[PDB]
């Protein structure tokens, strides 16, 4: 466990978050809960 | 300006995950032919005056220009 420090944790983050599918479920008044596309496109940033 | 109560369900696949040009071309005879035997009539009515006054200009104007002649 201590051997997982900053520099791990952006490795494995790089590895799984960054950039990839993403499956979703809701459930009642989810009217107004953004479509697919905007959270797909949140998965990177321009900034950077 | 307001909205409505509505309980639906509906089912969704990612962007990346289906094939995307091939549905342009695909049967394109049928729509084709839908399209042709769903609108002749409205086209038979936007070119039938067109075709119809200018076969009578036409034929009038060489009616009149052969009669002059001497
Ligand atoms: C007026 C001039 C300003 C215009 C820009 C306004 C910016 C406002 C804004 O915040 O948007 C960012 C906004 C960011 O969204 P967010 O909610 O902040 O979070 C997104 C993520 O965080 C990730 O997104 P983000 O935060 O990383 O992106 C924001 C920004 C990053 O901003 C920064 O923080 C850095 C600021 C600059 C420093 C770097 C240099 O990054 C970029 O914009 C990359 C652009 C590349 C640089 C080009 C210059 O972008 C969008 O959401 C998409 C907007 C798309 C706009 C298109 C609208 C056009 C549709 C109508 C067309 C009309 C037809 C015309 C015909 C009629 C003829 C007359
Ligand atoms: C003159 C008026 C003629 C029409 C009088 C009532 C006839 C009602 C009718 O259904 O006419 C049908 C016909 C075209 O309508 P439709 O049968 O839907 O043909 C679709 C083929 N793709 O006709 C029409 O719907 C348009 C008729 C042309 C109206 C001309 C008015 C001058
Ligand atoms: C410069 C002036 C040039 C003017 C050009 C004409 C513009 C007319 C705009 C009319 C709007 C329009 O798109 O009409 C569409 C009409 C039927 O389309 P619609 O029934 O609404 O959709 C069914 C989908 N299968 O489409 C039709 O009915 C087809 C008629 C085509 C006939 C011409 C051949």
């Amino acid at each position: 466990i201590d051997a997982v420090d900053a520099s791990t944790i952006k490795r494995v983050a790089n590895r799984f978050i960054y950039d990839k599918d993403i499956a979703i479920a809701a459930m009642g008044p989810i009217q107004r809960l953004p479509d697919y596309n905007w959270f797909r496109r949140r998965t990177y940033w321009n900034r950077y | 300006k307001g909205f409505v109560p509505m309980k639906a369900v509906t089912y969704g696949l990612s962007p990346f995950q289906q094939k995307i040009m091939p549905g342009l071309w695909k049967d394109l005879p049928t729509k084709i032919h839908h399209k042709v035997s769903e609108n002749w009539i409205s086209a038979t009515l936007l070119l039938g005056p067109l075709v119809g006054v200018y076969s009578y200009v036409q034929n009038y104007q060489e009616k009149e220009k052969l009669s002059h002649r001497y």
